[PDB]
């Protein structure tokens, strides 16, 4: 247990640095020449530095290339890759199901499209925000295929309704 | 009405035509009479095993039987059951069918009597297919690479089974060459007595002599340009295309050592009268090339005792080249001067050929590299030693050097005195190419043959035998597809070239063998080139130029984030910083950072009693913005921490806390301990930090019995770290960056002494191999540990800040010295574990 002191220094005898001992990189330590700034601005200086230098390498300084998405992350760290067949959306779309196309993995991806939208990030995620709370999402149980149903997306993905036949009624 | 082939437990029903039945049973009745009778689930070599393949059996019984209009008819009865939309694209049904798990898994059941027979009965093949695969040429290229000697003991038999399937495509070839060859062939005789009649040996096993006479240089090499010929002519024949044509689907072509000869003959062919001719040219120069190679300095009898202390110490029989691997090219010139300060300048050891940094070979007699490699042995450490407990910059080389074979001392002064002999019968005889169409890339300088004021013959006759081999000059490529027509298949020229061309997009393809698939898919087989379809026959090379290179986003409030497959995940920076015990116990260094919108765990040393750890939590999460998500890094060493933060950790969880990382400290749990972390307690990813090549062994054990759940890898290569496992940064990652890759949920980010942009940009980007001659080689992220210490959220006392602030670095290379004294103001210092540390040098520490 010699790790803490370096921490706090004011405990330690006469507040001598060079009583206690501090781990420290010999590779990284001339990267650090600043001190008492923020995190923040650190990580941010390596963040804007590889914004520079990727621009600067093949997008000749033009930030209009840059393949802007909605929301940034999501479905896997790769490009969202679901099965690129069943990844479809369009204007007026209805989902028949039968006992010939359900499962549940395909369904959701089924469900939630091609393009990274508000549908498409509320179907697919994992999980759901409750105050500060990451908690399973809902959507997954409630959009279980079954039997004799249907999924309504039309109008480029504005709303989407699912219908059951309740007593034999769609 | 329909008929039905019965063996064994199988059979094969097909519709026939009515007014064939008769004639068409008369052939069943002759063909059960050759089968051979079932035994233990078609375990003969001639037995059918699917019925695919008794159809196959069937079709080829009946070409030997004069009885035709049933033959083609057989034929597109089997395209239309078998081959869908792909009725010249046997070649990957044939390697589907070991994917079939009726079909016990084996290769010899599937190439022959599916492939032999097929061919055996097809009529001519003269239809040009889709080609559009070189019609996008800003997006496919084609470069034809051919082999050179001893890239296998016992080539032999390639062209054996190559005949054995492939008679009806080269009958007609290598008879001629044949012809041509047993011309020539009294003009050299009294040096092999034993005859150089390919077609009497092919035909009869037994009139072909032993392998030591096979494998000398002066029979191997007509017969290796035999190989890589029949391999191109398969190639242009399969396709039905005119070697003149397909020359234009392809960009540029060269050799190996040997293989150069083929790369200039390749495009002197327009016709296949013409390509006949230049290939009957092209064979009467390689018989020069052997018989003078062997006359000029003949191999004379070895002892037993050289080659039995040799083979005992792992080598093979010693031979005119000495290949050593896993060492520089500084290092290997320097070690062959002091060799040869005991030796004249006629058994001088020199350069011959560079099969990469790390692995060359050396020419010279043969008792002059076993004293080369004596020194070696001595300089050298064994496989077993265990490199891992002792400081990388004072370990022993290691090195694994052996004999190749081949029988004549190539690219070095010993045969530098043939070559005008040589030149000699290029003017006794035909010998002369004509007009180059395609550019071909020199082995030495690198240069095109079309701008040369000298003759081609006359030129690579001096390459062949004295010019040294600077082999990835001459394959300094601009293309995406490389095909390789000659000897070896796995054990040749391919996958090692391969190897120096892993990431730069170029696509590998075996033209030698037909035994598709590999685990990896690090290259293809014959199959690719001779695929019809229109998007789907190409299959594309890692390009980690491109595909693993970072990219960018802008945001709806006008902010720009970087996309990676690190920062995707993360939705923000792919920067992380790692869990440190002294460091990331503050709440507020992680909790002021999150806030900014970057990713850090924290560390559970800090914290000693699970109420701690929640108390931590809680107060992180009550100041954080709601949405963001902690990790915990964790410490295997000691089970008290694991047993107090695993179930900790499970019902964190099952309540719902943005724990949303586990990063596990020094040593890489067990496959069963590591199954419930990943299915049990609710993870979006799991830190598994490494410190060594067992360990990352280790965790890709772990990976591939969870192909759902991301890990992060986070190798520290013990630069910069509190408890640096001492191991080199790149070593144990340059030799299994490619064996983490094969990973659809593998994540790899790097630490040990990041600070910048400008240091960590290689690695993100992966041109830090460059260094080390190898493709680029892409990072999912970077890790820091001593770079944020001396920032504002840190509690760390601001004059220990400081004392690190003046407290300058260590370039990297020297970051090992740091056993002795403050390099750097920072020494190492043993734990009370044993465990080395890093700390600041003070007089404390
Ligand atoms: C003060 C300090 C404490 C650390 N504590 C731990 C630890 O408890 N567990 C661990 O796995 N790594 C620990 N590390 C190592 C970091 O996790 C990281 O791997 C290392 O710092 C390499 O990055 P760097 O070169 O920028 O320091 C510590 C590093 C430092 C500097």
């Amino acid at each position: 247990d010699s790790l803490w002191q370096s921490e706090d220094l004011e405990s330690v005898v006469d507040e001598d640095v060079q009583r206690t001992c501090i781990l420290h990189g010999p590779v990284a330590s001339q990267y650090t020449s600043k001190v008492d700034e923020p995190i923040g601005d650190i990580l941010n200086s390596i963040h804007e530095g590889h914004i520079a230098r990727l621009i600067k390498e093949e997008y000749a300084g033009d930030e209009s290339k840059i393949p802007v998405v909605e929301y940034f992350g999501g479905k896997k760290p790769a490009s969202v890759s679901a099965t690129s067949v069943n990844i479809i959306d369009g204007n007026q779309v209805v989902y028949e199901i039968d006992s010939e196309l359900p499962n549940k993995q395909e369904w959701l991806d089924l469900l939630a499209g091609t393009e990274l939208n508000w549908l498409q990030a509320f179907i697919s995620t994992d999980r759901i925000v409750q105050g500060s709370k990451h908690v399973s999402n809902p959507l997954h149980d409630i959009l279980t295929p079954a039997k004799h149903s249907k999924v309504t997306i039309d109008k480029k993905t504005k709303k989407l309704t699912a219908f059951e036949n309740i007593k034999g009624d769609l | 009405r329909p008929f039905q082939l019965t063996h064994g437990s199988i059979e094969h029903t097909l519709l026939v035509p009515n007014d064939l039945f008769f004639n068409y049973s008369q052939l069943k009745d002759e063909f059960i009479k050759t089968l051979p009778e079932p035994t233990e689930g078609f375990a003969g070599d001639d037995e059918p095993s699917s019925p695919a393949e008794l159809y196959g059996k069937f079709i080829g019984f009946i070409s030997n039987a004069q009885f035709p209009q049933i033959v083609e008819l057989s034929l597109k009865d089997f395209e239309s059951r078998f081959l869908d939309n792909n009725n010249d694209n046997i070649h990957s049904f044939a390697v589907k069918l070991l994917d079939d798990e009726t079909y016990p898994t084996t290769i010899a059941k599937v190439k022959e009597n599916i492939v032999k027979n097929y061919y055996k009965a097809v009529k001519s093949i003269n239809k040009v297919e889709s080609n559009l695969l070189y019609h996008c040429k800003h997006d496919a290229k084609l470069v034809a690479i051919f082999g050179g000697q001893g890239n296998t003991d016992d080539y032999f038999e390639e062209l054996r089974e190559l005949y054995t399937l492939y008679q009806g495509l080269i009958e007609d070839l290598l008879v001629s060459i044949a012809e041509k060859l047993n011309q020539l062939h009294p003009s050299f005789d009294k040096i092999y007595t034993q005859g150089l009649n390919i077609l009497s040996w092919l035909k009869h096993p037994e009139t072909t002599p032993d392998q030591d006479y096979l494998l000398s240089v002066p029979v191997s090499c007509p017969v290796i340009c035999v190989i890589q010929l029949c391999h191109y002519t398969i190639t242009c024949k399969v396709l039905g295309l005119t070697p003149g044509e397909f020359r234009n689907s392809l960009k540029w072509s060269t050799g190996h050592s040997q293989g150069l000869v083929t790369a200039v003959t390749i495009a002197a062919s327009d016709s296949w009268d013409s390509f006949l001719k230049n290939s009957l040219t092209a064979v009467s120069l390689l018989l020069f090339i052997g018989s003078r190679c062997l006359s000029t300095y003949p191999r004379t009898s070895l002892p037993p005792t050289m080659l039995q202390d040799s083979l005992d110490n792992g080598e093979g029989r010693p031979s005119p080249m000495l290949s050593v691997r896993d060492l520089s090219i500084k290092q290997v010139e320097k070690f062959i001067e002091q060799t040869n300060s005991h030796l004249p300048r006629e058994k001088h050891i020199a350069i011959s050929l560079i099969n990469g940094a790390r692995n060359l070979v050396l020419s010279g007699p043969p008792e002059s590299l076993y004293g080369f490699n004596l020194n070696l042995r001595n300089q050298k450490a064994p496989m077993g030693l265990d490199q891992s407990r002792v400081p990388f910059s004072e370990r022993k080389l290691k090195c694994s050097n052996r004999f190749l074979p081949i029988f004549a001392p190539f690219h070095s002064h010993l045969l530098a005195d043939a070559t005008e002999l040589i030149l000699d019968d290029v003017k006794e005889h035909g010998l002369s190419f004509e007009g180059l169409k395609i550019p071909v890339y020199d082995t030495f300088d690198g240069s095109d043959f079309q701008a040369l004021k000298e003759p081609i013959i006359d030129r690579v006759v001096k390459l062949i035998t004295e010019l040294p081999v600077h082999w990835e000059e001459a394959t300094n490529h601009k293309a995406t597809h490389i095909l390789d027509f000659g000897p070896g298949g796995v054990s040749g020229l391919g996958v090692l070239t391969h190897r120096n061309k892993e990431g730069t997009g170029a696509r590998i393809i075996l033209a030698g063998t037909l035994d598709s698939n590999p685990i990896d898919d690090e290259y293809g087989f014959k199959h690719e080139i001779f695929q019809t379809s229109a998007d789907k026959a190409i299959k594309w090379a890692p390009d980690w130029l491109k595909e693993l290179r970072p990219t960018l986003v802008k945001n709806s409030e006008g902010k720009i984030y970087v996309k990676t497959k690190f920062s995707q995940l993360l939705g923000r920076a792919p920067l992380m910083v790692a869990g440190m015990t002294p460091t990331t116990v503050n709440t507020d260094i992680v909790s002021a950072s999150l806030n900014a919108g970057y990713h850090i765990e924290l560390a559970g040393g800090g914290y000693f009693s699970p109420v701690m750890m929640t108390r931590a939590i809680d107060d992180i999460v009550s100041r954080i913005k709601p949405g963001y998500g902690l990790g915990i890094n964790l410490i295997y060493v000691n089970p008290f921490m694991l047993q107090w933060g695993i179930p900790l950790i499970k019902d964190l969880r099952e309540k719902g806390y943005p724990i949303q990382s586990l990063t596990i400290g020094a040593g890489v749990p067990s496959i069963e301990v590591a199954t419930e972390y990943i299915e049990d307690l609710g993870l979006t990813h799991l830190g598994l930090k490494p410190g060594s090549v067992d360990a990352i062994s280790q965790v890709i054990a772990i990976a591939k019995a969870h192909p759902t759940f991301p890990i992060v890898l986070q190798w520290t290569g013990g630069r910069g770290g509190g408890h640096h496992s001492f191991e080199d940064f790149h070593q144990p990652i340059i030799q299994m960056y490619s064996k983490i890759r094969r990973c659809s949920n593998i994540v790899l980010v790097a630490g040990s002494g990041f600070g910048s942009d400008e240091d960590t940009y290689p690695y993100l980007s992966g041109y830090w191999s460059e260094k080390f001659n190898y493709p680029p080689m892409p990072f999912d992220g970077v890790l820091f540990g001593s770079r944020v210490m001396t920032s504002k959220e840190s509690h760390t006392s601001l004059a220990a800040k400081k004392l690190i602030v003046e407290c300058k670095g260590v370039p990297d290379q020297q970051w090992e010295q740091t056993y002795k004294k403050p390099t750097g103001g920072i020494i190492t210092v043993r734990s009370e574990m044993g465990e080395p540390i890093h700390k600041i040098a003070t007089r404390g520490v």
